[PDB]
RNA sequence: GAACAAUAGUAAGCACAAUCAUAGCACAUAAAAACGUUAGGUCAAGGUGUAGCUUAUGGGUUGGAAAGAAAUGGGCUACA
């Protein structure tokens, strides 16, 4: 068998200071995401593991950070709370 | 007194292959390795199935090759493709070795399912590491 | 041997992680070897380390019935080498590993990791929302 | 805590699809359950045992069609044929008691 | 009726490019 | 032939855990959630109970394959201590060596 | 005849019995042409259910659990939904019975 | 069947020793440790010689066992 279950997984390093972001933006893409975000290095990881095919993953880890990205930008009441 | 895969002191007359002259607490340090594959090491899989395989392929050759086989037969397995090596005595005119050769080959691949190789060296008399 | 040319903008890699479990230290010097004579001829920018080696053992008693004074101890050491080539494309990657493993011995295993370059993403590259 | 801090809980956790709503310890299992692969189904479980039948059936047709030599059965055949001779052999079925 | 044939060895060219003899993977042959 | 009797009875609870798998699993969901009504949760627990128990999980045991000892076994190769100690010293095991330190 | 080692390894290979290389490991699997929305997000299954009772505690469960696993096709997810569609509709007796109204 | 200012002993083999392992030495530990001895242990790891069983000493399903008057071996925790 070339089966090995290990392949699946995938990793997204990506440096934060390299990124458009607001500043009411970046600090709640900070708050949001949590550990995968290293506050020494910048850099915002994310691995996946969920779906069968690595290109999946790839896709997913891609969603993550776009939508990531899409979420932090947006002020809504309770941030105002 | 440890019985483990040793042979006992004669009278001094009885042959010996170099194998079966080393007793083991002696591998990886003068004798090697009978069978080869990646099971074994710190992160990897189905170390069992390449056990019983190796054994079935011992069994195997013994019978299909009569009273022909000389040393222990010496497993590779690489990228998916077994390479097996055997040391075999000339007893049978070679056509025979042939024919087996030709049916061992085809009859493994297809039960194991993956493309087997096969290699005969062929041998005068056992070799003798002691006594004799 | 047929060779094409395609006009998509072929993958660039960073850094290209090998590793190669294996048992007897002499195979995997002799692949060192093989891997940085391979690497210098296509101009691939190698280094090599030996990251620290891993010995399991365990207990099975010695005899049959009953001795449980009397026990057997086995080990499986597990030595390594990493390959750490930088500024890869994608063909060159492809190619070499292919050579590579290939001609990778019975008694060992390897291990790859890429690193691969991605500017950004399209609908993240400055649209918002 | 705080509200502030629970809304992004929740918006954190939403996003990278875990556990939406608030949910026991003791519930959690069935997320667990379903996340994993059932122990029975494991290829490492089921699939444990070689097919025996087909090595030992394998190797003896490959005994009788002349190819396979088995000096295990040889050696059980011969004593076998040794037993019979003596005069003790296995019974008909049915026959040894009663009689 | 028995078989004694001398090794490649024996034929072999000084000189001859290894190559040749030994292109891919192999059990290593004494006699060749 | 598998080599013991206890064998057949042993690959045939395999065979069963594998065959009714997801019945368990979909049944036992409901029976250890807290969010769900006690009420489905009994009769679930009736339900459970009612497919054949040689089809349960716990009852399957682990044997060496070749020589089907029930006890000793190593994880990794599936074998009884006689047995693999007995591949190990031929030096059939690869990779194995005698432990010295 | 085979002329070459080389040429037998080609020839295995152009047949399927030996491997590609460089070797991915998904090779021969194509998991049907999934793409990763057709796993993670499990929207599609729970449109028919109750909205706002315990069923939807649940099966948020469920789709939590089948959405991080790797070990399934989504031909085998949906049967799962399936089958507790099934057998929730199946007792609607249970379901009133509890002090909740099930739909 | 030896005496070394030597008196009938020579001898390859297997033991010990030597080397290996415990990541350089060294020592230490690990390992090793023949021939035999105890008819020592194990036909329940497996396999077998001799004997027995064959509508049963075989094969299945369902339950049921592992209670303490004590007596003692080894542990754990204490007695501050
Ligand atoms: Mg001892
Ligand atoms: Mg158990
Ligand atoms: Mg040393
Ligand atoms: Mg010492
Ligand atoms: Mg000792
Ligand atoms: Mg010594
Ligand atoms: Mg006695
Ligand atoms: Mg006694
Ligand atoms: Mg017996
Ligand atoms: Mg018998
Ligand atoms: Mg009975
Ligand atoms: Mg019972
Ligand atoms: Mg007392
Ligand atoms: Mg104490």
């Amino acid at each position: 068998s070339i089966r090995n279950p290990k392949a699946r997984v995938v990793t997204l390093r990506v440096k934060l200071s390299s990124l458009n972001l607001d500043d009411h933006a970046k600090k709640k893409l900070i708050k949001l995401v949590g550990d995968r975000y290293c506050k020494s290095t910048d850099v915002l990881t994310i691995k996946t593991d969920r779906c069968p095919l690595k290109r999946q993953n790839y896709d997913y880890a891609v969603y993550l950070l776009t939508v990531l990205y899409h979420e932090s930008w947006k002020t809504e009441e309770w941030e105002k709370k | 007194k440890n019985r483990a895969a040793r042979v006992r002191v004669s009278k001094g007359d009885k042959p010996v292959t170099y194998e079966e002259a080393h007793a083991p607490h002696y591998i990886a340090h003068r004798k090697g390795w009978l069978s080869l594959h990646t099971g074994n090491l710190d992160g990897e899989d189905h170390a069992a199935e390449r056990t019983v395989e190796d054994v079935f392929l011992r069994k195997f050759m013994l019978g299909t090759f009569p009273g022909c086989l000389a040393d222990q037969l010496v497993l590779k397995r690489r990228a998916n493709q077994l390479e097996i090596c055997a040391l075999v005595l000339r007893q049978l005119p070679p056509h025979k070795f042939y024919f087996l050769v030709g049916y061992s080959e085809t009859l493994l691949s297809h039960f194991y399912k993956c493309p087997v190789h096969l290699h005969l060296q062929t041998v005068p008399s056992k070799v003798v590491y002691k006594y004799i | 041997p047929e060779i094409t040319i395609s006009d998509e903008p072929d993958t660039l890699y960073k850094r290209l992680s090998v590793l190669v479990k294996g048992h007897d230290k002499a195979v995997l010097d002799s692949y060192e070897y093989f891997a940085v004579l391979a690497a210098k001829e296509l101009g691939i920018s190698i280094k090599v380390h030996e990251p620290p080696r891993k010995i399991e053992r365990f207990t099975l008693l010695k005899s049959v019935h009953i001795f449980k004074k009397h026990r057997v101890q086995y080990e499986m050491r597990t030595l390594y080498r990493c390959l750490e080539l930088e500024h890869l494309t994608g063909s060159t990657a492809d190619v070499y590993l292919e050579y590579i493993q290939r001609n990778l011995p019975e008694g060992v295993a390897m291990e790859v990791t890429k690193t691969k370059l991605e500017q950004l993403p399209e609908h993240i590259r400055k649209p918002i929302w | 805590l705080s509200e502030y801090a629970v809304r992004m809980s929740r918006l954190s956790a939403r996003l990278f699809g875990e556990v939406a709503r608030p949910t026991d310890s003791k519930s959690m299992k069935v997320v667990k359950l379903f996340s994993e692969q059932p122990l029975a189904k494991r290829k490492e479980t089921y699939d444990w045992y070689p097919n025996h039948n087909t090595y030992f059936a394998l190797m003896g047709t490959l005994r009788f069609l002349g190819l396979y030599r088995d000096e295990h059965q040889d050696f059980r055949d011969e004593q076998l044929r040794l037993k019979k001779l003596r005069g003790k052999g296995k019974p008909r079925k049915g026959e040894g008691k009663r009689a | 009726r028995r078989k004694a044939l001398p090794p490649r060895t024996e034929k072999m060219a000084v000189d001859q490019d290894w190559p040749s003899v030994y292109p891919v993977a192999a059990p290593f042959k004494p006699s060749a | 032939y598998y080599v013991d009797w206890k064998m057949l009875r042993d690959v045939k609870r395999r065979k069963m855990a594998y065959e009714y798998a997801d019945e368990r699993l979909r049944i036992n969901s409901l029976r250890k959630n807290t969010i769900l009504p006690k009420d489905l949760q009994e009769v679930a627990d009736e339900e459970i109970a009612s497919l054949p128990r040689d089809s349960c999980p716990v009852r399957i045991r682990n044997r060496c394959v070749m020589t089907s000892r029930p006890r000793g076994v190593k994880r990794r190769w599936r074998l009884s201590r006689i047995v693999f100690r007995h591949l190990a010293d031929h030096g059939q095991l690869s990779g194995v060596q005698r432990a010295m330190w | 005849p085979f002329q070459n080692g080389f040429e037998e390894m080609i020839q295995w290979t152009k047949e399927g019995k030996l491997w590609e290389f460089p070797i991915n490991n998904e090779a021969g699997f194509d998991d049907d042409g999934s793409e990763f929305h057709e796993h993670i997000f499990l929207d599609k299954y729970l449109q028919d259910f109750p909205k706002q009772g315990p069923i939807r505690h649940f099966m948020e469960l469920v789709t939590c659990g089948l959405s991080k696993n790797p070990y399934l096709s989504v031909k085998q997810k949906v049967e799962h939904i399936e089958w507790f569609r099934n057998y929730f509709n199946e007792k609607r007796v249970i379901l009133k019975e509890s002090g909740i109204q099930l739909n």
